[PDB]
DNA sequence: AAAAAAAAAAAAAAAA
RNA sequence: UUUUUUUUUUUUUUUUUU
């Protein structure tokens, strides 16, 4: 309620320290001007009177507007196939099978085979489907199912892009199987990681990716996950797995929770992006982007390099 | 309402000039304050000096000299003259005069 | 590259009317809102057990200090901060002697022992409040550590040990929260470890909770606690608008009876005639049978928004004008039929979905150093990514440990301006009474309104519960 | 009124003849106690809730009504409020005493 | 049919101490008669009933 | 009897 | 349970297919 309109003419002159919005930036004022003028302080308890002091300036680490790229887990997917085929093997494929087995990905939807693949790549695994006829396909143009526009009685928004996160899924994971890697089997995941040897001094690129610690083997791992909502991604999360001899996974669950609480105790986040990226390179076709098999002339061309961020604030140390 | 002219000046040398202005418009009808005459004794000065300025000052004038330049009662009427143009928001409340040549 | 803004941080109103975005140092240096003029603690344990909480009580009546002040800041005295006072006279004991606690504690049944060990608490401090004169305003518990050990489910008795109900869990604090709703008493939980942690020594001779550096945040977690138990407000919002009640649903589980049958319960937030900020839970628990459904029944969730909306128009008089519903599960359309048909014309009912399950952890280029806690990307005007965890400079590092998670906001019902929303459950992570904090990971509404449920989760006898936290934190 | 009257006990009282019954020398100086009107728990009885259930022409459900009209407030306000009390004081109007009794 | 019993009677289960005021043992100063007089004067006992 | 994408509950260790 | 956080065991449902 105080305007600087109506002060007394002897306080008009004098510059005034504001406490009006604040009770503490006036504070801070009238110790900046204290040690600017010089005033007496006796020091006194020197410990409290210090904390008091430190407390006041909560201002040291403010909001401050820089540009700061982020670097996400998500792997920017860069092409699709031209076309979401559901071939009619029906009889040609046996009821009593596995999908799971078959070369490329596969998912059976009624009596339709659906794949991203052409229609005679699966002979070795079906000898039955020599005789298949490719008018029975019910390709669909992928690019209309990420946008959307697709819907019918064969296959629903829903359910036509649901199955395209699960092909893509176990195409991942036929990849990985492709790189020769061992495997930590989750509870309802999977994740993957490196031998002890099976790089060069189990150290890609400039970051080591296998290391020790004590007798227990610690192994980088990484998991696959592609979702199409906002973006077509594959998330990826790192892991981490012990071995007692360098291949052979302890099967102790509480062991290796409390050793990964160990590593991950110091593990910050130039330990943990560095290693992601680093295994990713390694999973890296090119120098851009890597591809998963799903198909013999069909492949999806996913970036190597990880969804990039922009933020408008940062900080220093 | 406000209808007062308060005359800022330094009382120990332009004394002279701010009487003569003063009673020259007081012949006027204008009314003026100055502290060498409309100054009422045993009273806050200060006070007095803001209460006129604040709510019955019509125009203030400043007789701008050598040393009314650098002295703190002026610099001071002055700052609160600048307060009461802002607030009465006319752009000719505050009409210096230069005496010393 | 896609951009992500962040939102101003919520920041806390304190004594006086002066604003500190920090709890902790708000509470330093300009006190809590209310005043309460002193504190009547009662104390039930052994002997033993009470020297360790005399020592302790003593401990923190002086100013203790932290290792790393600029990290935390040091506790300079419950008398400075909360000018209030709490001293170790005038504290009413009860006696519990080793034979009682032992006899109890050695059973087969780990049922029957942490029922008979609740019992035994909670028949002597019923009998101090309806039996004496003195006062209690919130009682402290003393509780061993070989308890610890074999009072909570799963937990093996040692056959060595072994010398000697089932339609409760066989963990101690639900039990002892849960019998004691009904004569409104509030009780804090104490582990003697808890406590003065310089007795109790490991194999290697350091001791096993090595409190020696960080001795001060223990303070202020255990200060702020209590004041809070003892009838104050350590501090309140500032940027809520009026009309706007937000509840929180967690679905939990019941063993007791068969199928899970999934309790479900609320905590209310919201403006109040005035400025005062009212926060008390919706406990009606509305039991949702079938194994893994996590959607409320049309009658329930009528009933729940009935009794969440009456619990404003009492003290307020008029009708919301926009709710702000959030939860840990999405919510299908049933429920939502439900509430609309109870919810007003004028009334904008919103559905809001937050979850911690998404992966995404955002990488900074260079050093070891994580994202800022505020930062959102947003994905579309129903769905952002709000990282309510990482780090503020203020202090100096992360509220968690690893690479945060952000929490996946996503708007499945109502309309909703979704940065309006991401400046509130940023706001939601401030009001963390039972820990004197920054911020926690998760809104408050989601974890007082989980905690409530892991406690009424716990009694078979609970008929017309108390809407307070201060019987559950 | 009751806040009119914490005022006047916070404050010493004198009597009419000292000798006979002693003066009140102030609630804080005689038991070293703080009491003051600030912070008071207060929760509000309409003066219309306390009219419904007076005008009714049997005493035992007029007065159950007014003394459950209480009572709920009183468990409502210790199970649900932050706020902790050690004692509630009840004021109770004069035409509920005059027409609430046997 | 009385007030007083009745009321502490029902708060027994939750333990709830209480002090039941008339309106007239307070500041009876506006609580008046037909002659004028406050009915319950306490004037000169007023000590009284603060102690 | 799977699938993936979503759920909670309890256990163990180390920090704040 | 003074807290908090990240994990691993399990476990379960829903929508669909034969």
């Amino acid at each position: 309620q105080l305007s600087y309109d109506d002060i007394n003419i002897d306080i008009v002159r004098l510059n005034a320290i504001d406490f009006k919005m604040s009770w503490a930036r006036g504070l801070k004022d009238i110790l900046e001007a204290f040690e600017k003028q010089k005033v007496p302080k006796e020091v006194a308890d020197a410990s409290k009177s210090n904390l008091l002091y430190q407390q006041i300036f909560l201002h040291d680490k403010s909001v401050i507007e820089k540009e700061e790229i982020y670097d996400s887990n998500w792997l920017s997917i860069l092409s699709f196939p031209e076309e979401l085929r559901f071939h009619e093997y029906n009889w040609m494929l046996p009821k009593r099978f596995d999908v799971r087995e078959l070369t490329f990905p596969a998912v059976r939807y009624k009596n339709y085979l659906c794949t991203f693949a052409w229609a005679y790549d699966f002979t070795y695994h079906l000898p039955k489907t020599e005789t298949y006829h490719k008018s029975k396909t019910i390709r669909i143009p992928t690019e209309e199912i990420l946008s959307g526009s697709y819907d019918s009685n064969f296959i629903r928004n829903a359910e036509c892009k649901r199955l395209i996160v699960q092909l893509l899924n176990k195409a991942f994971e036929l990849r990985m199987k492709d790189k020769e890697v061992q495997e930590y089997e989750m509870s309802n995941k999977t994740a993957y990681w490196l031998e002890k040897g099976k790089l060069e001094k189990d150290k890609f690129e400039k970051t080591m990716l296998v290391g020790k610690q004590k007798d227990k083997n610690w192994h980088f791992a990484i998991s696959g996950a592609s979702k199409l909502y906002p973006f077509p991604v594959l998330m990826i999360s790192s892991h981490i797995f012990f071995t007692a001899d360098g291949k052979k996974l302890i099967d102790s669950s509480s062991v290796q929770h409390s050793s990964r609480r160990r590593q991950g105790k110091n593990w910050w986040n130039n330990t943990w992006r560095t290693k992601l990226l680093a295994f990713i390179k390694y999973l890296s076709d090119d120098d851009t982007s890597f591809y998963l098999e799903m198909g013999s002339e069909e492949k999806v061309f996913v970036s190597n390099e990880p969804v990039k961020f922009k933020g408008n604030v940062s900080y220093n140390i | 309402m406000r209808n007062k002219i308060f005359i800022s000046h330094a009382t120990p040398d332009d004394n002279d000039f701010t009487r003569w202005l003063a009673l020259k418009l007081i012949g006027l009808g204008y009314e003026v304050w100055c502290d060498i005459l409309f100054l009422d004794k045993g009273v806050d000065f200060w006070s007095n000096i803001e209460k006129v300025i604040r709510e019955d000052t019509c125009k203030f004038l400043l007789v701008s000299s050598s040393y009314s330049n650098q002295r703190e009662g002026v610099l001071k009427e002055l700052a609160v003259a600048a307060k009461v143009k802002k607030q009465l928001k006319d752009d000719k409340f505050i009409i210096p005069l230069a005496i010393d040549e | 590259m896609k951009e992500l803004i962040y939102i101003e941080e919520p920041k806390i109103l304190f004594a006086h009317g002066q604003k500190c975005t920090d709890a902790r140092d708000g509470l330093a240096l300009f006190g809590p809102l209310n005043n309460l003029y002193g504190i009547k603690s009662g104390v039930i344990g052994t002997k033993q057990g009470l020297k360790i909480f005399r020592d302790y009580l003593d401990h923190i009546q002086k100013p203790i200090y932290n290792s790393n002040s600029i990290t935390r800041p040091m506790f300079p005295g419950f008398e400075a901060v909360f000018d209030c006072k709490w001293e170790s006279t005038g504290i009413t004991f009860k006696e519990v002697t080793n034979e009682d606690i032992g006899k109890f504690l050695y059973n087969s049944s780990t049922h029957k022992r942490t029922y008979d060990l609740v019992s035994l608490f909670i028949d002597k401090i019923i009998s101090a409040n309806k039996n004496e004169d003195e006062n209690v305003d919130v009682w402290f518990v003393i509780v061993p550590d070989e308890i610890y050990k074999y009072c909570r489910p799963n937990s093996v008795l040692p056959k060595e040990m072994v010398q000697t109900t089932y339609n409760y869990d066989a963990q101690f604090h639900d039990q002892f929260k849960a019998r004691l709703l009904k004569h409104t008493i509030p009780t804090q939980i104490f582990r003697e470890s808890t406590l003065a942690w310089r007795d109790f020594k490991n194999a290697f001779g350091l001791p096993i909770r090595d409190f020696s550096k960080i001795e001060g945040h223990l303070a202020w977690t255990i200060s702020t606690a209590a004041f809070y138990k003892a009838g104050g407000k350590p501090w309140k919002l500032s940027d809520v608008r009026n009309g706007v009640c937000y509840l929180g649903l967690v679905y939990k589980k019941v063993e007791k009876s068969k199928n899970p049958r999934n309790a479900c319960c609320a905590a209310q937030m919201f403006l109040d005639n005035g400025d005062g900020t009212v926060f008390k839970g919706e406990v009606g628990p509305w039991y949702n049978p079938k194994n893994g459904q996590y959607h409320l029944e049309p009658k329930e969730a009528k009933a729940l928004l009935s009794q969440s909306l009456q619990s404003y128009k009492e003290q307020i008089g008029e009708y919301p004008k926009e709710v702000f519903i959030h939860a840990k599960t999405r919510f299908n359309h049933q429920e939502w039929d439900a509430f609309l048909e109870v919810t007003p014309k004028e009334t904008n009912l919103v559905g809001v979905t937050i979850s911690k399950t998404k992966p995404l952890k955002l990488y900074k280029t260079e050093g070891d150093y994580t994202i800022l806690r505020g930062n959102a990307y947003v994905v579309n005007e129903r769905s952002a990514f709000l990282w309510t965890v990482g780090y503020v400079p203020k202090i100096q590092t992360a509220l968690s440990m690893e690479v945060p998670n952000p929490l996946f906001i996503e708007i499945n019902k109502g309309e909703a301006d979704i940065k309006q929303v991401l400046k509130d459950i940023l706001s939601l992570t401030k009001l963390n009474y039972n820990a004197c904090i920054f911020a926690d990971g998760e809104p408050v509404t989601l974890r007082f309104a989980d905690k409530i449920g892991e406690i009424l989760t716990a009694s078979t006898d609970i008929k017309t519960p108390p809407l307070a936290f201060k019987y559950y934190i």
